[PDB]
């Protein structure tokens, strides 16, 4: 076994019964010494490392041509100067194994984390100086961390997108269809997970032309982004993810659920395509009287009315339609329904639950679309239009489809700086920035809806680390405290930002008028109430940060409607995986699984406590499964309410717990005020 | 008192001979001398016939016989473990080691074989001899089968214990102890419905009992010592053989509640080392 | 008395029934005619007398047909055959 | 050309009854109506009894008269299946659905039930008519376990499975999938070894094992008609129930190899929720 | 059971040892009488039937406007006047099952055989009575059969296409194939087969920009096409059939054909995609002389040569790709994958051999483009075109995709008539409006190669029947003799017609001056060779016919010269195993499986002896298995040289023939000029 593995084994063996949480440092230490340090290319000069970087197709020119060399130099001065230090060896390995750059035979490596941030950090700035070492400032003190697309790809030729999300709204055609699937394809070449809207498609035993009984309804489709993700599976070094999203109402929900159950024939299971439900309030509302629901089949409606059922609300036109002899139904039971869902997730952690009504009680753009549909973390929640792809040489109507501009800021580092605001800014603008300089040939919505909502996703991760190492517990009050005061934060200064930006640039996003934003009532709760903690302890983790009031809202609700809004949506925590590691941080604002993390790699054993894990705080450092969820809940809706967008919530179940437990917990984060579960982890 | 308890090691104890990969025994079994695959192979076959009778006419016949429907259960079971993993675990071992020919030849030996036709009539006759309600008959073949289980079987588990003991063709030796493993229980429970029947009886019919089954056990003592000679003396084990037989007559004789018959005698140290859903109701909709 | 078969080259039962024929001619070829016609080279007169498959033998006295046999025979089921018409 | 393709499929289907926890389907059971709670245990009763002769009787008396090593093997084990597998699973979930004094009655009632007592006489009488080394009879026996095996169990498993493809009672409701998977590759086993006695009859021997067949089916047909009304009525599904007993019986006469005697009918929803190389030696080249 | 059935029973219940056939005749009669009389709903006058039809939306108004009312009843009364009676119940169940229009409910027959025969001639005549007449003559006589879908669904509104079958050529790009997907589901969508090139597909392990070992090779298109075809099954009136043609010298040959595997695993094995594989000579020389040969990477040769490998000639640019370092490529065995090919055929019947120099030694239009692939049933061997598709917003550079409109002659009707010219003239005629009148538009490269190439399909039936019913045996010399000289007849009056169209027209196909109709090269054979029947039998049967002689011939060229030809393929034989049934002939130039077919609908067995069996003619009706495949595979060569297009040549096998036997057939058909190869049939 490696020098650095071994100490790192040396965690879990315990002298005077406390863990060996020393020793971790030392495999820092030895991993750089032994590996890093011995297997990375030096250069006898940042000109020399530059040359051979973009002559080897390894950097695009383009980015880098903006700065002259004594900038480029200045800013990887400035991110050398902080002289930053993994504090975990887990941190290292995963950057130097999954970030940094390598050489084409991958047996050196070509990146630091101080040159990957130093390069993403050009790309971002765009030709300034200042901006770019404010950038390497942000970034080498960890306070933001641009997501693993764009932390990736930024300023790399061998690359694929920025964009880490696609949501596609698939109409009902064949023609659709086949763009849909061309779509899927070319954006699971670019790396990012594609998540698809089938509640629009017809369901199993519809009509095609007049021809009864002639469709196969949406499991034919999934069948069809299944194989197309799985064709484009990325060389298979990841495997191609996406997701397929399906109305609670849709007549194919059964069959759409079917399809995830362990004991589904191969002729109906769909492997590769991760499934999302999309329940309306009006089936919480049938489920919760236990009177007979109906699903509907999307085309009947379609021909009465006009109008797709999606695009309707069903908390009112729900007695239209049973009451319409020309919309076709069948009679379910909403509570039996429930019930498939919750041992559905506990079998397989599959639908992800996305509450329509709980997404667009409090959506800002609801003239331009309400959210029918989440992205395959179950986090984004944002307008889309369909696109109605029409035959070969006629013109095609382009919709709105939904793209991530993802970025998590480190709550720990952020609040320890005590730059929330500068932190908060600095980030809206890199993603504002990812946003712009993506150009999606392939994808026409997804390019329109990128030009035009300019739509980007602010997350937040180490919360519970946070909370942890402060000596708060993540279940307590003093924590949710924290956090609403945290995001409220978070949310003015992303408004204040995508405001000034709107200023600068004299443009907001398209149909800014019709949202809350011009209309101020998304600020109404805002000039309403007052975030500022109502702890003494939580109020001392705030001091020296001006904490936003109800005053400093209404001069930013005034500010808004004078000068508008540039990004329709802004904040949205994504789970944040692979890349916490390299923040030492806690993944997104959930809570942690186990408190030392057994990771497998090749024939060694890895071992990874999370950051800040000693014996005062090894109590505050509770597991996910272990804390009740109705308090995560709690401190999700706490968050939920600061984020325009959704949270991707995953909920962590024990083996004891029934699926009344977890349908409890699903009702109780719909009466909370939860947009989306994504996940139901069973230990 | 003990159905249930050998229904669950019975169940608790149940294999299949893929199970076990037995590609690595290829070159200890190159290695042999031929005198030695012959013994082998031939040992290996004569087991195959004792469990095809056991599985196909021996377990099935005294289940039948035997009243209460667990007693039948372990029954079956056992009977199932004798034709459908114990005799097609050989020739999983055959059809590893040995080229088509040799294997053809080693069945058409077990049918010409005087000693392996002579054991198999003579417990088969015992097994086909059972007259429904009449315990007494059932009894003779319950020893019968007692006879084969603890010590009939022990001519050829010697030699893959043998060779296991010494670190060679254990693949095909983890087979075999798991074939023993089964048997030594088979032979006990089988033991305990005999005796069973023989303490429903006078002390004149006890006595007769105890002269059928030493002298049956004699006879097929005399028969097994022929065969053992012809299979061992090709490769010098003959007498080794004979004293794991008698060693093994004596736990036999134990199974049945009879005292052991032959003296003690040392083993072969090689052989010694080879052994939920719950539903929503109308208040989780309200907090 | 004429024993005709009727016959194709990748008929495997009619290849069977060729050694029996040329034993039944050996034994019986002073009283009996045996007449051989391939089916693929004289379509006409398989057609002619109605035949269905492969081998027929058809018993012919005087240019009648007395009897008909499909499929393979044995020789002594042939000599059987043969002999009610001698 | 079969036995051991199914003996394949037959041991990797292996499970015990340990394997599913029972305890929560109270959760669901205590939500059924009294007709609801009747009608499952008198349906569970049925199939308990009428597997209980296949165990004691009809798997073991087919071993004993067909002829091949790998054929009483693979019949060994099915019987071990309903005996040591099946049983159990029966008994377990009565003994976690009613106490011992409501288990003991609805035995007694379904015992003396005219319907059940019909069809499970009828099928042991044709078990105990066959003769040593006539085939003939051996055959009836099998057309009889097909029947049982594929055609007399789901006027019962549709209840089970009924519950099953609504989320109700989805322990009991898993084991009784498992068991039924068994069942079916037990109809259609016995069923291919008819069939290799059946095509070697003449073939007026033939019309007449045809006649047989049919028969028997409109015997036991008209009774499970009657045996569904009896226990499905009180629940309102007797025609949803008929629709199957007659798809199932369609499937009985497949495993047979005759063809099906109902026209086809949809199912019930719900219960479908719930259910010679020769190388080229050149000269061929050239022509 | 029905009385129609059990008097079809009666054929084989044999009295006095012979086969009743004179039951059959009782058993239409039976059938019409009692079911298609009693279930046709019979209307006052035409008038009403047609205006009943036109308003119902089972036809469409405009074909029917061309012509007056009286002009519609005349034909319909010249359909009648015939007073055509089925001669086998087959025949009439066959027709009022599969193609005679009925209502909405599929309750009562709307349609007779003279409906159907007249409302398609109106359709071929386009505002021609007399030209209408004359189909209705060609067709009530049954010289003629249009294809199924022309059949079925000329004139009518609830229709598809009348294309029976399409060829797309796809190339080496994720849009393209993406594209070939969406085009693959249009057409199937249609009702159309069809087929797909994917010998330009680069192979498993290819890199894709830079990124090595990153394809998935042409199987996972496969899986992609398969669950296309699988969706896009016509909603289960029959399954969607697909095929998939890959050059034998593409490395991923032994994966294309491991599809077609019992043993393949699901993650590999497709299930509606037929598969054929195209064998240059270069491969048959290789395997003969039993060097070792070598599967080429396509992606390498296209970097290297620019140009893609089914492009080039394989038998010259074999060597230099062997000898270039920088193709890459694995070494395969010739010979094992013939035997492999052999096993496949033997066990599967798959894949559709396809002989590409036995193709483009005789092809027209080499200069348009070499046959690189087949249609799904082997027999439509056209040059095409790959359509570069490129990204959304780009314009398509748009290839030749092959659309082949098919037709059956009833060589036993044909010849019975002495009307070879005016039955071939004709159905050249309705081919030509079928093509002009089918328009795509969701597949530009198979609605330009309609619109330039113009090609038809004009085949052939009822070979077999007509030279058993003349008593002549399939494999006998005459018969062969027979075939010569009236596919030269055949191919005489296509030519002739085909430059009349172009005269009348002005115009011929495009790129027509690079043919060898053009320079002449086509009619060397024909000015030089005597095709007249060699055999007095033969000959008396074309009596009061003129045979083309060779100063014929060279007047035809002459006039190709002057004039041109219309279409680019003229002649290809396809199964046709539906209608032949209708039209009581034999399917294809095939010879019969069976003498009397055994065929099951519903609870009841429907036997159809072969059309014109009896016992005078029943050793003429050899049955295909028993006959001498060599001497099939002379008929079909003899066929071939006068068919431009393929032949559907299915290989009949018994069990007792080994592997070496299929590969020793295929070998002869190869020497003896077969294109292709349909199925191996094992019996
Ligand atoms: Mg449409
Ligand atoms: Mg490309
Ligand atoms: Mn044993
Ligand atoms: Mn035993
Ligand atoms: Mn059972
Ligand atoms: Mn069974």
């Amino acid at each position: 076994v490696p020098k650095w593995i071994q100490l790192n084994n040396e965690i879990m063996i315990q002298k005077d019964g406390k863990f060996q949480f020393d020793k971790d440092k030392e495999a820092v230490h030895s991993y750089f010494v032994d590996y890093i340090n011995q297997n990375t290319v030096f250069f006898h000069n940042l000109k020399e490392k530059l040359d051979y970087l973009v002559e080897n197709q390894y950097y695009e020119e383009e980015f880098l041509s903006l700065y002259s060399f004594e900038d480029i130099k200045e800013v990887f001065k400035t991110a050398y100067a902080k002289k930053f230090r993994f504090p975990s060896f887990m941190s290292a390995f995963k950057f130097y194994n999954d970030y940094a750059l390598k050489t084409n035979d991958k047996k050196k490596i070509l990146e630091r984390y101080e040159d990957r941030i130093s390069i993403v950090a050009l790309f971002f700035a765009n030709g300034d100086t200042e901006k770019a070492k404010e950038y390497v400032n942000l970034m080498i003190n960890q306070e933001y961390q641009p997501s693993t697309p764009t932390f990736l790809n930024a300023g790399r030729k061998r690359r694929g997108e920025l964009v880490s999300c696609f949501l596609l709204e698939v109409n009902d055609s064949l023609n659709d269809i086949s763009r849909a699937i061309d779509i899927s394809m070319q954006l699971s070449k670019l790396g990012g997970g594609v998540s698809l809207n089938l509640s629009k498609l017809r369901a199993k035993g519809e009509a095609i032309k007049d021809v009864e009984n002639a469709t196969k309804g949406v499991v034919g489709v999934m069948k069809l982004l299944d194989n197309a993700f799985r064709y484009a599976d990325q060389m298979g070094q990841r495997q191609g993810s996406g997701a397929a999203y399906l109305n609670i109402f849709h007549r194919d929900i059964n069959d759409f659920l079917d399809t995830k159950k362990i004991s589904a024939d191969e002729d109906v299971r769909v492997k590769t395509l991760s499934i999302g439900v999309v329940i309306p309030d009006k089936f919480v509302e049938l489920a919760r009287e236990d009177k007979a629901a109906y699903v509907f089949y999307p085309h009947t409606i379609y021909k009465e009315y006009g109008q797709h059922m999606d695009e309707m609300d069903m908390n009112e036109m729900y007695d239209k339609f049973v009451d319409n002899p020309r919309v076709k139904k069948e009679k379910i039971n909403p509570r039996k329904l429930l019930e498939k869902l919750a041992m559905l997730r506990s079998e397989s952690g599959y639908p992800y639950i996305m509450f329509q009504d709980n997404v667009n009680k409090v959506h800002a753009n609801n003239h331009i679309s309400k959210v029918k549909f989440s992205n395959l973390c179950s986090e984004v929640l944002q307008a889309s239009q369909v696109s109605s792809y029409t035959d070969y040489d006629e013109e095609d109507e382009i919709g709105l489809d939904i793209s991530c501009n993802l970025g998590s800021l480190n709550i720990l580092n952020v609040m320890e700086h005590k730059s929330i605001e500068k932190t908060v800014k600095l980030a809206t603008d890199s993603l504002t920035h990812v946003s712009e300089t993506t150009d999606i040939r392939n994808a026409p919505a997804v390019r329109r809806a990128n030009k035009a909502m300019k739509s980007i996703g602010l997350g937040a991760m180490n919360l519970h680390g946070y909370l942890a190492q402060n000596g708060i517990a993540y279940e307590s009050p003093e924590a949710r405290d924290f956090a609403n005061t945290f995001f409220m934060m978070v949310n003015f200064y992303s408004i204040q930002r995508s405001a000034e930006i709107a200023k600068e640039k004299g443009e907001t996003f398209d149909q800014y008028e019709g949202s809350t934003y011009a209309t101020g009532e998304y600020f109404d709760k805002y000039v309403s109430t007052d975030f500022s903690p109502k702890y003494e302890k939580i109020a001392n983790l705030f001091e020296g940060m001006h904490i936003p009031t109800t005053e400093d809202w209404k001069k930013l609700k005034a500010f808004v409607a004078e000068h508008g809004m540039y990004h329709s949506y802004r904040l949205c925590i994504a789970p944040t995986g692979s890349i916490s590691y390299v923040q030492s941080s806690t993944a997104s604002v959930m809570p942690i699984m186990e408190r030392i993390e057994e990771r497998t790699y090749g024939n060694s054993k890895t071992y990874y406590p999370m950051p800040g894990l000693a014996s005062n705080n090894w109590f505050f450092y509770k597991e996910a499964y272990d804390m009740d969820m109705f308090k995560v809940v709690d401190m999700i809706a706490t968050i939920q309410q600061h984020i325009d967008q959704g949270i991707s919530f995953t909920l962590f179940l024990k083996d004891t717990m029934t699926t009344r437990d977890l349908n409890r917990i699903d009702l109780y984060a719909h009466h909370r005020g939860i947009k989306t579960i994504y996940y139901a982890r069973t230990k | 008192d003990f159905t249930q308890m050998f229904y669950n090691q019975n169940v608790k104890q149940f294999w299949l001979p893929e199970e076990i990969a037995l590609n690595g025994d290829l070159l200890t079994w190159k290695y042999l001398g031929k005198n030695e695959q012959d013994t082998y192979m031939k040992v290996l076959a004569g087991l195959t016939l004792l469990d095809t009778e056991q599985g196909n006419t021996g377990m099935p016949i005294v289940a039948e016989h035997v009243d209460g429907h667990q007693r039948k259960a372990v029954l079956n079971f056992m009977a199932m473990m004798e034709n459908a993993v114990h005799a097609k675990s050989y020739s999983n071992i055959f059809m590893t080691l040995a080229p088509t020919e040799t294997i053809n030849e080693v069945f058409e030996w077990v049918k010409q074989n005087k000693y392996l036709q002579k054991k198999a009539q003579m417990i088969v006759g015992l097994y086909k001899a059972i007259q429904k309600d009449d315990e007494i008959s059932l009894f003779k073949a319950m020893v019968a089968s007692v006879y084969l289980e603890s010590f009939l079987f022990y001519s050829g588990f010697y030699y893959p214990l043998y060779f296991y003991g010494q670190g060679k063709l254990m693949q095909s030796g983890e087979i075999i102890n798991l074939i023993l493993r089964d048997e030594a229980i088979h032979g006990v429970y089988v033991g305990l419905l005999a005796q069973e029947i023989y303490n429903k009886q006078t002390e004149e019919k006890k006595a007769e009992l105890r002269e059928f089954a030493i002298d049956l056990l004699n006879q097929l003592y005399e028969n097994e010592l022929e065969y053992t000679e012809d299979l061992y003396d090709q490769v010098g084990l003959s007498h080794d053989v004979k004293k794991f037989i008698r060693y093994n007559a004596n736990k036999a004789l134990m199974n049945l509640g009879f005292d052991p018959y032959f003296e003690e005698e040392d083993i072969n140290p090689i052989v010694l080392n080879g052994l939920t859903v719950e539903p929503l109701k109308d208040d989780d909709f309200y907090f | 008395v004429v024993l005709a078969d009727f016959w194709a080259p990748w008929c495997g039962p009619c290849k069977m029934i060729a050694p029996v024929l040329e034993e039944l001619d050996q034994e019986m070829g002073d009283k009996l005619k045996i007449v051989k016609i391939d089916v693929d080279e004289n379509q006409e007169t398989a057609g002619k007398y109605g035949v269905m498959s492969i081998p027929t033998l058809l018993v012919l006295k005087d240019g009648e047909v007395v009897e008909t046999s499909v499929g393979f025979k044995p020789k002594e089921a042939l000599q059987e055959l043969v002999n009610k018409h001698l």
